[PDB]
């Protein structure tokens, strides 16, 4: 889900939680430097999360998640948020290009 | 927002060349959205009857 | 006119910007070369200027006499430009001296210097200073220089360059601590 | 379509006489580049570099405006060019853009 | 009968109190023969001393109103009139109706002369422009110089001599000062092949322009037919039916040293064109000719495309 | 046969915008506490980058790293073009390594060109750099006085490993972070300028700074072989590569040796130029751009 901010980055690691109520029900700590982006291999901590969202997508006990990534990118680098369609109301200064 | 052509294109002309052609023509769509504040997790709706 | 030495100079090409601020920094470096140490056995001028062109040049000639300009143009006083540039070498002057040289020549024809004095002494409004300051006594000028890096006004302005009498005779008048001309001849061809 | 471009040129000529005050004002952002063909009067507030905002001789985005008008005139479909007059619509649009570039080659100048 | 040595434009020939009807079957813009006679009279009072020669005219017709009114919302119009002075009996005059319009035009011409051969350029152009505003053109006086004088001095734009690409850019250096109008050219070949193409019902000749100032439609057995422009009849020459005469044979001529022929009107059609859609500006001149073997005293635009 | 219509590349060598502060010479050891060059309006109002008298030097924090994978296009339209551009750039690198490009980018790091007006007239410059893949440093660095160069370039028995680590990062064998700073003891009363807005100088918050694309310029002065001459020096790599200082279209578009003119003949008709025209080719291949028709 980090489109360009993942690639080039040195080390990333992902904090996923399950929200039962206004609290934390179960933790998940991952690392995308030890799992791929091309192969989808069976793992040892996230198959329980797979069964969690399998029960969620069947309706049997809902699940509210908090997927949070911690991407080490470099002190003061250039992140990539998304880009809007721009209307032509701007002059030569005033955020006309991007 | 923009997306690709998810229309059921009518098979009097449903060809691969036009499907590849209709991608570099994007969908100029500005829509509206209604999110919560990210500091909150409830929705209040009040009216009078 | 009276020099017995010289030194060549020409900056190299680069990406950054044109020779306007480079000519202003050269005028400041010349005012720190002749002025920042004091000395009258030297020449100074921009004879590669275009008064009919509104530019400054792509070459420089800051040379002096024999004993004066034999030990002046090989130090870091004009440093910062010894990697993408080059200084001259020790050579003799010509048998006929080109007796001419350009120094700081310019004017002021605005309502902030003269009208500034006429409002800080006379103290009146713009009526008398408009009746005693017409539009046909001076305007903006185009000297043989460029915009200099002096932060009293933001955008660059007219430089300070103006020629004089072009002779061929010798000028046996020892110049001041600016390297300019006071009426005689200096080394400038 | 060339007659429609000529009618647009006639509209520009009709606008080229009823503009006593042509300069920057409230509602002139798109008309700062749109004022190329509709060249207003020479601005007194301009300096010696008056050929950039009040003397803009850059009628190259007028080709972009003609391209926008050609794209918004009739919706060119992805399969309406099987004959020699479907891409020929784009050839006629390019001929109209060439005529517009020749017409606005000296618009602000 | 040739393309000129040099063109000559007069950008706002603002005229006034013109003749509207100009023929018994129309009322709009006046006859082009009025303009050809205008430039023959200009040639008579200029080019016999300045040695030029004028053949064709160029109409552009910037703006054109008419003193017309709508009576009670009918599908017709009327004319505004002028008060005739008092009759000798002193009750009222025999009031007679004519249309009087107030139009705008700019005339470009065709020169076979020495405007830059033995005389200088803007001297000839300025003297002709200064001398043109002392004569009427369609029964109406030219509105003289005013705030419209400020673009009025002109060049004397050559055509026959120059570079080819600069022939193009000189004639469209003349087009840039000619935008909001609509030029008048004839459609002689369109008259011919549009009466001959549409001869599948009857061979009549005067029914051509009598069946074009209207919305022709053979509708659905709502689709308005493809109008090719602005189909409108014009007075396109003078057929002299009766033979020639003499100044002593038929008295009450104007001068008694020029012969008389009773004449009738002729109707072609003239489309209105923007100046951008032409071949060249030398291809739109209303010339003049007389064929006294025929009755045809007819003006024309040779090579309109 | 035609190439791809839409065609693009992500930029490598992605820098940071360099906020500025003043400081003390022989305080590289703990340069952590220094206040910035705070911008002031005062009367035309002007902009002076003023430096204190108890700290005459300069401090310019920005950083640099490498995406890697110059062979992969960002968004290439066709499919019979990607499969040959991949092998073209790959068997370029394995045919001839880009170690000469690694040298020349190390020469752009070697000289302090990224500060344009801020360079000229100092006491001495010492560009620093450090090797980073996580928060601790790997191998520290120092530069010299003679080895600066305003146009000149030379390799060293300490700088060569830096050159080939930039090479191996740009190869794809371990991407690392660099954090750049350059000394300048330029003076008290020197108005030495960063980049400026559309006279508004570019003010990253409560400081003054340079843009990252302009700081990319003076890290990409590579193109020596424009076919007129090379005695003025190489230029920053771009197609139709020209500058405002010269004000003339270097790489004039009427010979085969343009970028756009030899590249479609170097993918399709296989017109291979020399080594030091291909460093220009790959050098503005790693600036990206909207390419194709």
């Amino acid at each position: 889900f980090l489109w360009r901010n993942r690639v080039g980055a040195e080390a990333v690691e992902v904090r996923i939680n399950h929200i039962r109520q206004g609290e934390v029900a179960r933790a998940w700590r991952f690392d995308a430097l030890a799992i791929g982006l091309r192969d989808f291999k069976a793992d040892a901590e996230l198959d329980a999360l797979a069964e969690l969202i399998a029960s969620g997508l069947s309706g049997s006990g809902h699940v509210l998640l908090e997927v949070v990534a911690f991407a080490r990118i470099g002190d003061g680098q250039e992140v990539f948020p998304s880009q809007e369609l721009i209307l032509d109301k701007g002059d030569k200064k005033g955020q006309k290009s991007k | 927002v923009r997306g690709t052509i998810s229309n059921r294109l009518k098979t009097k002309d449903r060809d691969p060349a036009k499907l590849d052609a209709s991608i570099q023509s994007p969908n100029l769509q500005t829509v509206d959205v209604a999110n919560l504040p990210s500091d909150a997790d409830t929705l209040k709706v009040r009216f009078t009857l | 006119m009276a020099m017995d030495h010289y030194l060549d100079i020409r900056l190299r090409p680069d990406p950054e910007f044109p020779p306007a601020q480079l000519m202003s920094v050269l005028f400041g470096k010349l005012h720190q070369a002749l002025v920042a140490q004091g000395g009258d056995r030297i020449g100074v001028s921009f004879p590669d200027l275009d008064e009919s062109r509104s530019r400054l040049g792509e070459r420089l000639r800051i040379h002096a006499s024999a004993d004066d300009l034999r030990a002046l143009l090989a130090r870091p006083w004009l440093e910062g430009l010894r990697d993408h540039l080059q200084f001259g070498e020790p050579a003799v002057v010509p048998h006929p001296t080109p007796y001419r040289q350009v120094s700081r020549v310019q004017a002021k024809s605005n309502p902030e210097r003269l009208r500034r004095r006429l409002m800080r002494r006379h103290d009146l409004s713009e009526e008398e200073a408009r009746k005693r300051i017409p539009d046909t006594v001076a305007r903006a000028l185009d000297l043989p220089f460029v915009t200099l890096r002096s932060q009293s006004t933001g955008q660059h302005f007219r430089l300070f360059i103006r020629h004089g009498p072009l002779q061929v005779t010798a000028e046996e008048g020892g110049f001041t601590c600016y390297g300019l001309s006071k009426g005689g001849f200096v080394p400038w061809f | 379509v060339a007659q429609i471009c000529d009618e647009a040129l006639q509209y520009a000529a009709r606008l080229r006489e009823l503009e006593p005050g042509w300069s920057a004002t409230p509602g002139c952002q798109l008309h700062d580049a749109e004022q190329l063909w509709l060249d207003p009067l020479r601005a007194q507030t301009d300096e010696t570099f008056l050929q950039r905002r009040l003397r803009g001789d850059w009628p190259a985005e007028v080709g972009n405006r003609f391209a926008n008008w050609l794209n918004r005139a009739v919706s060119s479909d992805s399969q309406i060019l099987g004959s020699p007059e479907a891409a020929q619509w784009s050839q006629e649009l390019s001929k109209e853009l060439t005529m517009f570039k020749e017409i606005l080659e000296d618009e602000r100048d | 009968v040739t393309d000129p040595e040099a063109l000559l434009l007069l950008p706002r020939l603002s005229i006034q109190n013109a003749n509207a009807i100009s023929s018994p079957l129309t009322w709009g813009f006046p006859s082009p023969g009025a303009f050809t006679g205008f430039v023959h009279a200009l040639q008579r009072r200029v080019g016999i001393s300045l040695d030029i020669e004028l053949d064709g005219v160029g109409i552009v017709c910037h703006r054109f109103e008419a003193q017309i009114s709508q009576p009670a919302g009918k599908r017709t119009k009327v004319f505004n009139l002028t008060r005739n002075p008092l009759n000798r009996d002193g009750s009222t005059a025999a009031i007679v109706e004519e249309g009087r319009a107030h139009l705008e035009v700019s005339l470009l011409l065709g020169v076979h002369g020495d405007g830059l051969d033995d005389h200088p350029a803007q001297e000839i152009a300025r003297q002709v422009q200064e001398q043109a505003g002392a004569m009427r053109l369609a029964g109406g006086s030219i509105l003289p110089w005013c705030n419209e004088r400020f673009p009025a001095p002109n060049a004397e734009l050559l055509m026959l001599g120059g570079s080819d690409e600069q022939r193009r850019k000189n004639q469209r250096r003349l087009t840039r000062r000619l935008l909001p109008g609509f030029a008048l050219v004839s459609r002689e070949a369109l008259l011919q092949q549009h009466l001959e193409t549409l001869r599948t019902t009857l061979p009549e000749a005067t029914t051509l322009d009598a069946l074009l100032d209207l919305c022709r439609i053979n509708f659905e057995p709502w689709q308005v037919r493809d109008k090719p422009g602005w189909l409108v009849p014009i007075p396109a020459g003078y057929n002299a039916l009766s033979p020639l005469y003499l100044p002593g044979e038929v008295r009450n001529a104007r001068d008694r040293e020029t012969p008389l022929r009773f004449v009738e009107n002729l109707f072609g059609l003239g489309e209105w064109l923007s100046p951008h859609r032409v071949a060249a500006l030398s291809d739109l001149l209303w010339y003049h000719h007389a064929e006294p073997d025929k009755g045809l005293y007819r003006w024309s635009t040779p090579r309109f495309v | 046969l035609s190439t791809a219509s839409v065609l693009a590349f992500e930029r490598k060598l992605d820098p940071s915008d360099a906020l500025m502060s003043a400081g003390a010479w022989a305080q590289r050891d703990a340069s952590q506490e220094w206040p910035a060059v705070t911008v002031r309006e005062k009367s035309q109002t002007v902009d002076v980058a003023n430096l204190p008298s108890d700290a005459d030097t300069l401090k310019v924090r920005f950083t640099l790293r490498v995406l890697g994978g110059a062979g992969t296009p960002s968004a290439c339209n066709d499919a019979a073009y990607r499969d040959k551009l991949l092998q073209t750039v790959a068997t370029y690198v394995n045919d001839q390594g880009f170690a000469e490009l690694a040298r020349r980018y190390a020469h752009n790091l070697a000289n302090a060109r990224f500060l344009w007006r801020n360079r000229v007239g100092a006491e001495a410059v010492e560009v620093r750099i450090n090797h980073i893949r996580q928060g601790e440093v790997a191998r520290a660095w120092r530069f010299d006085a003679l080895a600066i160069g305003l146009r000149d370039f030379k390799a060293d028995a300490e700088l060569d490993a830096l050159a080939e680590l930039i090479a191996s990062g740009l190869s794809g064998s371990g991407h690392v972070l660099l954090e750049v700073v350059a000394f300048a003891r330029i003076g008290d009363g020197q108005e030495v300028f960063p980049s400026q807005e559309l006279k508004t100088l570019y003010s990253v918050r409560d400081a003054a700074a340079i843009h990252s694309q302009k700081i990319g310029n003076a890290l990409r002065t590579i193109d020596t072989w424009y076919p007129d001459e090379d005695g003025l020096g190489p230029i920053a790599v771009e197609p139709y590569g020209s500058v405002t200082s010269q004000g003339k279209a270097y790489r004039q578009p009427k010979q085969k040796l343009d970028f756009y003119t030899l590249l479609d003949n170097w993918v399709l008709r296989d017109e291979a130029p020399a080594v030091e025209q291909q460093h220009y080719v790959i050098a503005n291949l790693i600036r990206g751009g909207v390419f194709g028709e």
